[PDB]
RNA sequence: AUCUGGUUGAUCCUGCCAGUAGUCAUAUGCUUGUCUCAAAGAUUAAGCCAUGCAUGUCUAAGUAUAAGCAAUUUAUACAGUGAAACUGCGAAUGGCUCAUUAAAUCAGUUAUCGUUUAUUUGAUAGUUCCUUUACUACAUGGUAUAACUGUGGUAAUUCUAGA
RNA sequence: AUUCAUAAUAACUUUUCGAAUCGCAUGGCCUUGUGCUGGCGAUGGUUCAUUCAAAUUUCUGCCCUAUCAACUUUCGAUGGUAGGAUAGUGGCCUACCAUGGUUUCAACGGGUAACGGGGAAUAAGGGUUCGAUUCCGGAGAGGGAGCCUGAGAAACGGCUACCA
């Protein structure tokens, strides 16, 4: 006797397991963006899919019907806040045409490398999970943050971080102590 | 089971209390009283969930035990007292007066009330009848029995009641073209004028109602509750005035009250 | 199911701990710097019986301990840990083998490990993994449980039947292992159970002829039993015939 | 150990279902009954103890009995019970005749006394006065209400006869 | 370079429980989160009440750091605080004392043994001493 | 909104076997660092159970001569606190399991002009000794009882007897 | 929609209820009797109403099986009258009458490793398969039966008996 804590899966494993084409596509996709599981890809494929379903289910209904209007506009403006859907494509028929990379391109991981705070994408990984990289007043340490558009123009280093400001890290002051003590001697 | 149940599980509580579903496992089963379980609000809910005046349950008992909280002029000290529709609630230490009337969205709403409106109360007349020694009386929805009413008052009529003496000030008849709050059902929380009453014998009467935006709907007579006259209500309606808007209209109204 | 239950009662009547029982538990530490007398002390101090502990310190190594909590007749045996073959001989007659483990000292690759393996090969009934040295490490539980679990994963390797190395330092686990020793029915080792065996409590000798006589042996029979006509073996003595 | 029970005319033991107001039993729970062994009423060779009362004193004194005497633990608590224990008139105030006890502690010796029950005091007279009051007051108020209502009713019927007068004059015209 | 800033939001004046309740924001950069004691001190001066007439709890330091939210009440006197607050809080503030009562297990066991005694029991004590001397 | 290998010398078929994917579904093997969260003796044996606990309850406001505690400041009826016990209320809720059960249960929907209802809430009550203003407690009848005092029984119980 | 509510007559009754109760304040008014009055609230109490219920109840809906085709009625099966019982309708039971009631639109019987539903898994759709289990309803407390107390139990952290 509680309420039963609801919960759900997030991804979905491919239907054909060994398919030299899908295999590769996936690998290059992990490569552009430095993902670690294929699972990271699947998660995207899956959200995408739920959106394509909502999309169609709206599409089959009459234009100027309250529901298609309401949920349509919502789905649209939601897709826009994260800048997955461009400003000009603001009509359902494009949200179908959406593909995976359009989602993979809004990760904090990605935007860190495309706002040039990192040297390579992998660098951006490390830098994120290292508690270095803030979005405004918040630190964020998940590579999958999914940057909204109005939060693009705030991403910087953490006021906590060595690069952001503050004091040097543990290694730095370790070597500072080593050289200072070795010279005092 | 064997006797009456004394608990209420969390999920099984009437939804429009808006109890969150991880706070506990139980929910304040309303005591026996003036109103039906399903459609009443236990004071603890009104006090801790809707006024935020107390954080726990025992804080609420604490409050109630100083004879602070009145209901219909009188002091109740039962955490699970069932204050339902159109009841007056008095918090003297804040010098506030509340009325339990339905929000547009079918739930109970906080409503501040002047001292001059707190004095009285409306009551749907659920049944008139003749009691012992031939003395005629009415029974009004909040359970109140009133003796020697005016013979013009039959069923479904509303009655104004001085909370002080418990006597009948005046009343209102159930005729076409009156103002009306709809209490039970889906359209619960709406207000409008009664177009015409549909009469089905041995079954449920319906009522067509047309609101102030000249839109129409239908409910059983069971949920129709008379207020007053065209734009001349006897009680003060909340904001919203019992006018229900499509989700589009509400979306727009909300996004149009944002300019910082 | 009634048949099953009947049969089970019949098979659990060999240890009617009031008159006809003899549960042999052998205590085998696997670490040099460890005391078996102590391990017993824990198990019987958690039975709240100070007398049966004090009466054993004076002079003994084999005990007839009756527990009243569970109503059971245990027989405890502690081996000469200087003789390997005496350890093997001790365990190979047991209904239960307790293993002492050190929180301080890692078990020896050349000795204690070989105890494990050899016991395991010759035959073991029901075995248990138990500790005593756990308090010798840090006072905070956070570090003790580490040792405990590493020991659990070491002990699981040779004895996968078990997953819980019990800690006698805590009253609960000690009460629980005692509980098991009392209640739980001990599994069977094929070759020893099919020819019978008696552990001797009292051994007296009667002279009949000047050059030979009659060894008298008072003990409880376990296994298949003995016949007067069949021979009896006695370890490091040979095969002899019954009179 | 099983006790004898008055009623059971038998020189042995027999199991009974005992209830609320009987011997040999105390109901643990409301309305509960129980089956218990009980000893017969007729004395035999098995009885460990026989419980006896003295009705007529004999010629000789009994040491542990007649020689000693024990005071009754508690005196009266109700007003008229007191009045019977001291044979007082109706007009004698019971307050003074109340038994007290002299308890001792430290260097102080304090005295206790039972609360008098059913004792006529100004308070109960007040409450009774209040009862006659609210009853009569209520009755008169009620008569007032039915009078006002009958007045209303009678005026409405006359209004109805005037209306029917107007309608009869309009139908005749 | 710290600057402990203490903000009080969603404030309500509650005469029913003779107190004012509110949310507590705390901006504490470089600071490894602020002690509750300290907080009470700094709130007292602000709402002009005794340090004992103020209560704060439920503080949760945000992710990454340099901030934390909690909740805070402040009564009209310390009398009322003493009579309205939950006791364990008044133990956190020393304003009352933890009452040493035995374990739950224990207490229940005593209750249960005492169930098996009808009456005062000094009777049974005289009787059992008597039957033991016997 | 997908299939692939297997009958033949080779071919196209019917056809299955095999393979493949899911299970917010059990078990098991091997492996296992961190956050949040969560189910867990249902399946077979509604099989059996040591011990401990899960149901008790008192306010300004039912009953206190504890031969209890506090003494103390007005109380010689009581009057602070209060074990015990009588009274009152509860123990019919909760929790568990899924054995029974196939128009049964249950779902939705009706009915009670076909009934009971502690409780809550609201109303609700001049009439209740003999004669006609004379006679009988209404400034208020009566009795048992417990706890307790003391005497006892029995291996034993949450046994109880006599006074 | 009523023989309803209610009223009236005539009587009836091992005569139901109609405050011998409690805590706080202690005041008015006089013929000066310590006389008559007098606030707030607690508990109780009859009836009606209300609330919480409860019990019955109408329509429609359940998995497999014809290697189950006829089933129900002495012993209630279906209906009528009257009674008895029940809080109450009612073959619920008892007398007395009838001779009915179900059935290839699958009754009756057998099976279920069957509690029912809200729901779960999976499918483009249509489906197939799960639902002991967090909410609702029901049933049971080793198996049967019986009953006290009480508004409410055929109760088992109540009682009684038989069987294990
Ligand atoms: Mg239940
Ligand atoms: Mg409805
Ligand atoms: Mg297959
Ligand atoms: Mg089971
Ligand atoms: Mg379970
Ligand atoms: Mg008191
Ligand atoms: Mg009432
Ligand atoms: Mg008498
Ligand atoms: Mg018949
Ligand atoms: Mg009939
Ligand atoms: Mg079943
Ligand atoms: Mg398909
Ligand atoms: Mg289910
Ligand atoms: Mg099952
Ligand atoms: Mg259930
Ligand atoms: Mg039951
Ligand atoms: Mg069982
Ligand atoms: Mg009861
Ligand atoms: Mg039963
Ligand atoms: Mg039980
Ligand atoms: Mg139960």
């Amino acid at each position: 006797p509680r309420a039963p804590r609801t919960y759900s899966k997030t991804y979905s494993t491919p239907k054909r397991p060994y398919e030299s084409s899908r295999l590769d596509a996936e690998l290059k996709l992990a490569g552009e963006f430095g993902l670690k599981n294929k699972k990271e890809i699947y998660r995207i494929s899956f959200q995408l899919s739920k959106i394509r379903r909502a999309a169609r289910d709206l599409l089959t209904r009459d234009e100027k019907d309250p529901k298609r209007l309401f949920e349509g506009n919502a789905l649209i403006r939601r897709l826009v806040r994260v800048g997955v859907l461009s400003e000009d494509k603001k009509k359902l028929d494009y949200v179908l045409a959406l593909k995976v990379e359009d989602f993979l391109e809004r990760r904090l991981q990605t935007q860190v490398y495309k706002l040039g705070l990192a040297k390579s994408v992998h660098h951006a990984r490390v830098l994120i999970t290292q508690r270095h990289i803030a979005v405004g007043k918040q630190i964020v340490n998940i590579p999958s943050f999914m940057v909204r558009l109005d939060s693009e123009k705030h991403i910087d280093f953490a006021p906590t971080s060595p690069f952001g400001g503050a004091r040097p890290g543990r290694v730095a002051r370790r070597n500072a102590a080593r050289k200072a003590e070795a010279s005092g001697e | 089971a064997r006797g009456p149940k004394k608990h209420l599980k969390r999920l099984a509580a009437p939804h429009h209390w808006l109890l969150d579903k991880l706070s506990g496992c139980y929910a304040p089963r309303p005591s026996a009283g003036p109103h039906k379980l399903r459609e009443s609000l236990p004071l603890i809910v009104f006090l801790r969930n809707r006024l935020k005046y107390a954080l726990n349950g025992r804080e609420v008992k604490a409050i109630l035990m100083q004879r602070h909280v009145k209901v219909d002029g009188k002091v109740r000290t039962d955490t699970t007292y069932p204050a339902g529709f159109m009841d007056v609630i008095t918090l003297d230490a804040t010098n506030e007066n509340f009325r339990l009337v339905y929000d547009v969205k079918g739930r109970f709403a906080v409503h501040r009330i002047t001292d001059e409106e707190a004095s009285y109360k409306l009551g749907k007349v659920k049944k008139v009848q003749l009691g012992k020694k031939g003395v005629p009386y009415v029974v009004t929805h909040d359970g109140r029995t009133i003796r020697y009413p005016d013979p013009n008052i039959k069923v479904n009529d509303t009655v104004k009641i001085d909370l002080a003496s418990g006597k009948i000030t005046d009343f209102i008849k159930f005729d076409a073209g009156k103002l009306v709050y709809v209490t039970g059902g889906r359209n619960l929380g709406r207000i409008g004028t009664i177009v015409h009453k549909e009469r089905h014998d041995g079954g449920f009467d319906l009522v067509h109602i047309k609101d102030s935006l000249d839109n129409t709907f239908v409910t059983r007579l069971n949920n129709v509750f008379v207020i007053g006259e065209q734009g001349k209500p006897y009680i003060s309606l909340p904001k919203g005035k019992g006018i229900k808007l499509s989700i589009a209209e509400e979306r727009d109204r909300r996004r149009a009250q944002q300019g910082l | 199911r009634a048949q099953r239950i009947l049969d089970s009662i019949e098979n659990r009547k060999l240890f009617e701990g009031k008159n006809g029982a003899a549960k042999i538990i052998t205590i085998v530490p696997l670490v040099n710097d460890l005391d078996p007398l102590d391990i017993l002390y824990k198990l019987l101090k958690c039975a709240d019986d100070e007398g049966i502990m004090v009466q054993e310190v004076d002079s003994k190594r084999i005990f007839n301990v009756h527990i009243k909590k569970f109503k059971s007749n245990l027989k405890i045996i502690i081996p000469d840990m200087t003789n390997f073959l005496n350890i093997l001989d001790c365990a190979k007659v047991a209904d239960f083998v307790v293993f002492g483990l050190s929180g301080v000292q890692e078990v020896d690759e050349e000795f204690g490990e070989q105890i494990i393996r050899a016991l395991e090969l010759q035959g073991i009934a029901s075995y248990i993994g138990v500790i005593s040295n756990l308090s010798a490490v840090h006072e905070k539980e956070k570090f003790q449980l580490d040792v405990k679990q590493s020991l659990e994963s070491y002990f699981k390797h040779f004895f996968p039947s078990e997953e819980r190395v019990y800690n006698l330092e805590k009253n609960s686990d000690a009460l629980n292992v005692l509980r098991t020793l009392c209640q739980r029915l001990p599994r069977s080792i094929n070759w020893r159970d099919n020819r019978g065996y008696v552990v001797a409590d009292f051994v007296d000798f009667v002279e009949t002829s000047p050059d030979s006589g009659d060894l008298v042996i008072e003990g409880t029979v376990r296994g298949i039993g003995f016949n007067a006509n069949r021979l009896v073996h006695i370890p490091d003595f040979g095969d002899f015939q019954l009179n | 150990g099983f006790p004898m029970k008055q009623g059971v005319l038998l020189p042995t033991r027999i199991k009974l279902l005992l209830t609320k107001n009987v011997s040999c039993y105390r109901p643990r729970r409301d309305g509960e009954r129980k089956r218990k062994s009980v000893r017969g009423a007729i004395v035999g060779p098995d009885l460990a103890v026989l419980a006896l009362v003295i009705v007529k004193k004999g010629e000789q004194e009994l040491e542990g009995l007649t020689d000693t005497t024990v005071p009754k633990r508690l005196g009266p608590k109700r007003a008229n019970n007191i009045r019977k224990f001291f044979g007082l008139s109706k007009e004698d105030d019971v307050r003074d005749f109340v038994i007290r006890r002299e308890v001792t502690k430290g260097e102080k010796t304090y005295t206790k006394a039972p609360k008098i029950q059913r004792l006529v005091t100004p308070q109960r007279l007040q409450r009774k006065r209040h009862q006659r009051a609210l009853k009569v007051r209520n009755a008169q108020a009620q008569r007032e209400a039915a009078a006002e209502y009958a007045q209303l009713l009678a005026k409405r019927l006359s209004e109805r006869k005037a209306e029917k007068a107007e309608i009869r004059k309009r139908r005749a015209s | 370079s710290d600057a402990v800033t203490i903000r009080t939001r969603k404030v309500i004046s509650n005469p029913l429980l003779a107190r004012k309740q509110f949310v507590v924001d705390v901006l504490h950069p470089n600071r490894a989160n602020v002690s509750k004691d300290e907080l009470r001190e700094k709130l007292a001066e602000v709402y002009k009440a005794e340090k004992d007439a103020v209560s704060v709890f439920g503080f949760r330091t945000q992710f990454g750091g340099g901030k934390s939210v909690g909740f805070g009440l402040v009564y009209n006197s310390v009398a009322e605080a003493k009579k309205f607050e939950p006791t364990y809080r008044l133990v956190r503030y020393g304003l009352a004392e933890k009452v040493e009562k035995a374990s739950r297990q224990q207490r229940k066991q005593k209750k249960n043994r005492d169930k098996k005694i009808f009456g005062t029991g000094k009777r049974l004590a005289k009787k059992v001493a008597r039957r033991n001397a016997d």
